[PDB]
């Protein structure tokens, strides 16, 4: 993200984040079984504005 | 340990010690616990349970045909030598 965005300008951002199940890639604690098909799982997004 | 007589440790930690809290208590978990997704048999791989041809032998069919037939040329008949 640029340190500063000046008057008349447009800036361009990356952000990455991981959201956890699984503790790590080798503990599974908390990690979600999904074969049961007609029984969604929901990722819920709220964005800045 | 060492104990120096007339300087002895004292023999006991006494009385006189300040008890802090009250707070020992592990309150036992009661739960009840369910993982009750609808199951449906199969996976989908890209290969499961193959044993991959390396090298094949070469392999062919077979055929013949035809019929027996020829053009000839003898040897010319000589002198006997003896019997």
């Amino acid at each position: 993200a640029p340190a500063t965005i000046a008057a008349g300008a447009t800036g361009e951002l990356t952000m990455y984040y991981w959201v956890p199940l699984a503790y790590s890639e080798t503990d599974l604690t908390g990690a979600v079984l999904a074969n049961v098909p007609q029984s969604k799982q929901r990722l819920k997004l709220e964005f800045a504005n | 340990a060492l104990i120096n007589p007339q300087f002895p440790y004292a023999g006991p930690v006494p009385i006189p010690g300040p008890a802090p809290t009250e707070t020992m208590p592990l309150l036992n978990y009661r739960v009840e616990g369910r993982i009750a997704g609808i199951q449906q048999a199969r996976q989908f791989m890209p290969f499961l349970q193959g044993p991959h041809r390396a090298v094949a032998e070469q392999t062919y069919h077979a055929i013949g045909t035809g019929i027996q037939m020829g053009q000839t040329f003898n040897q010319p008949l000589i002198n006997t030598q003896e019997g």
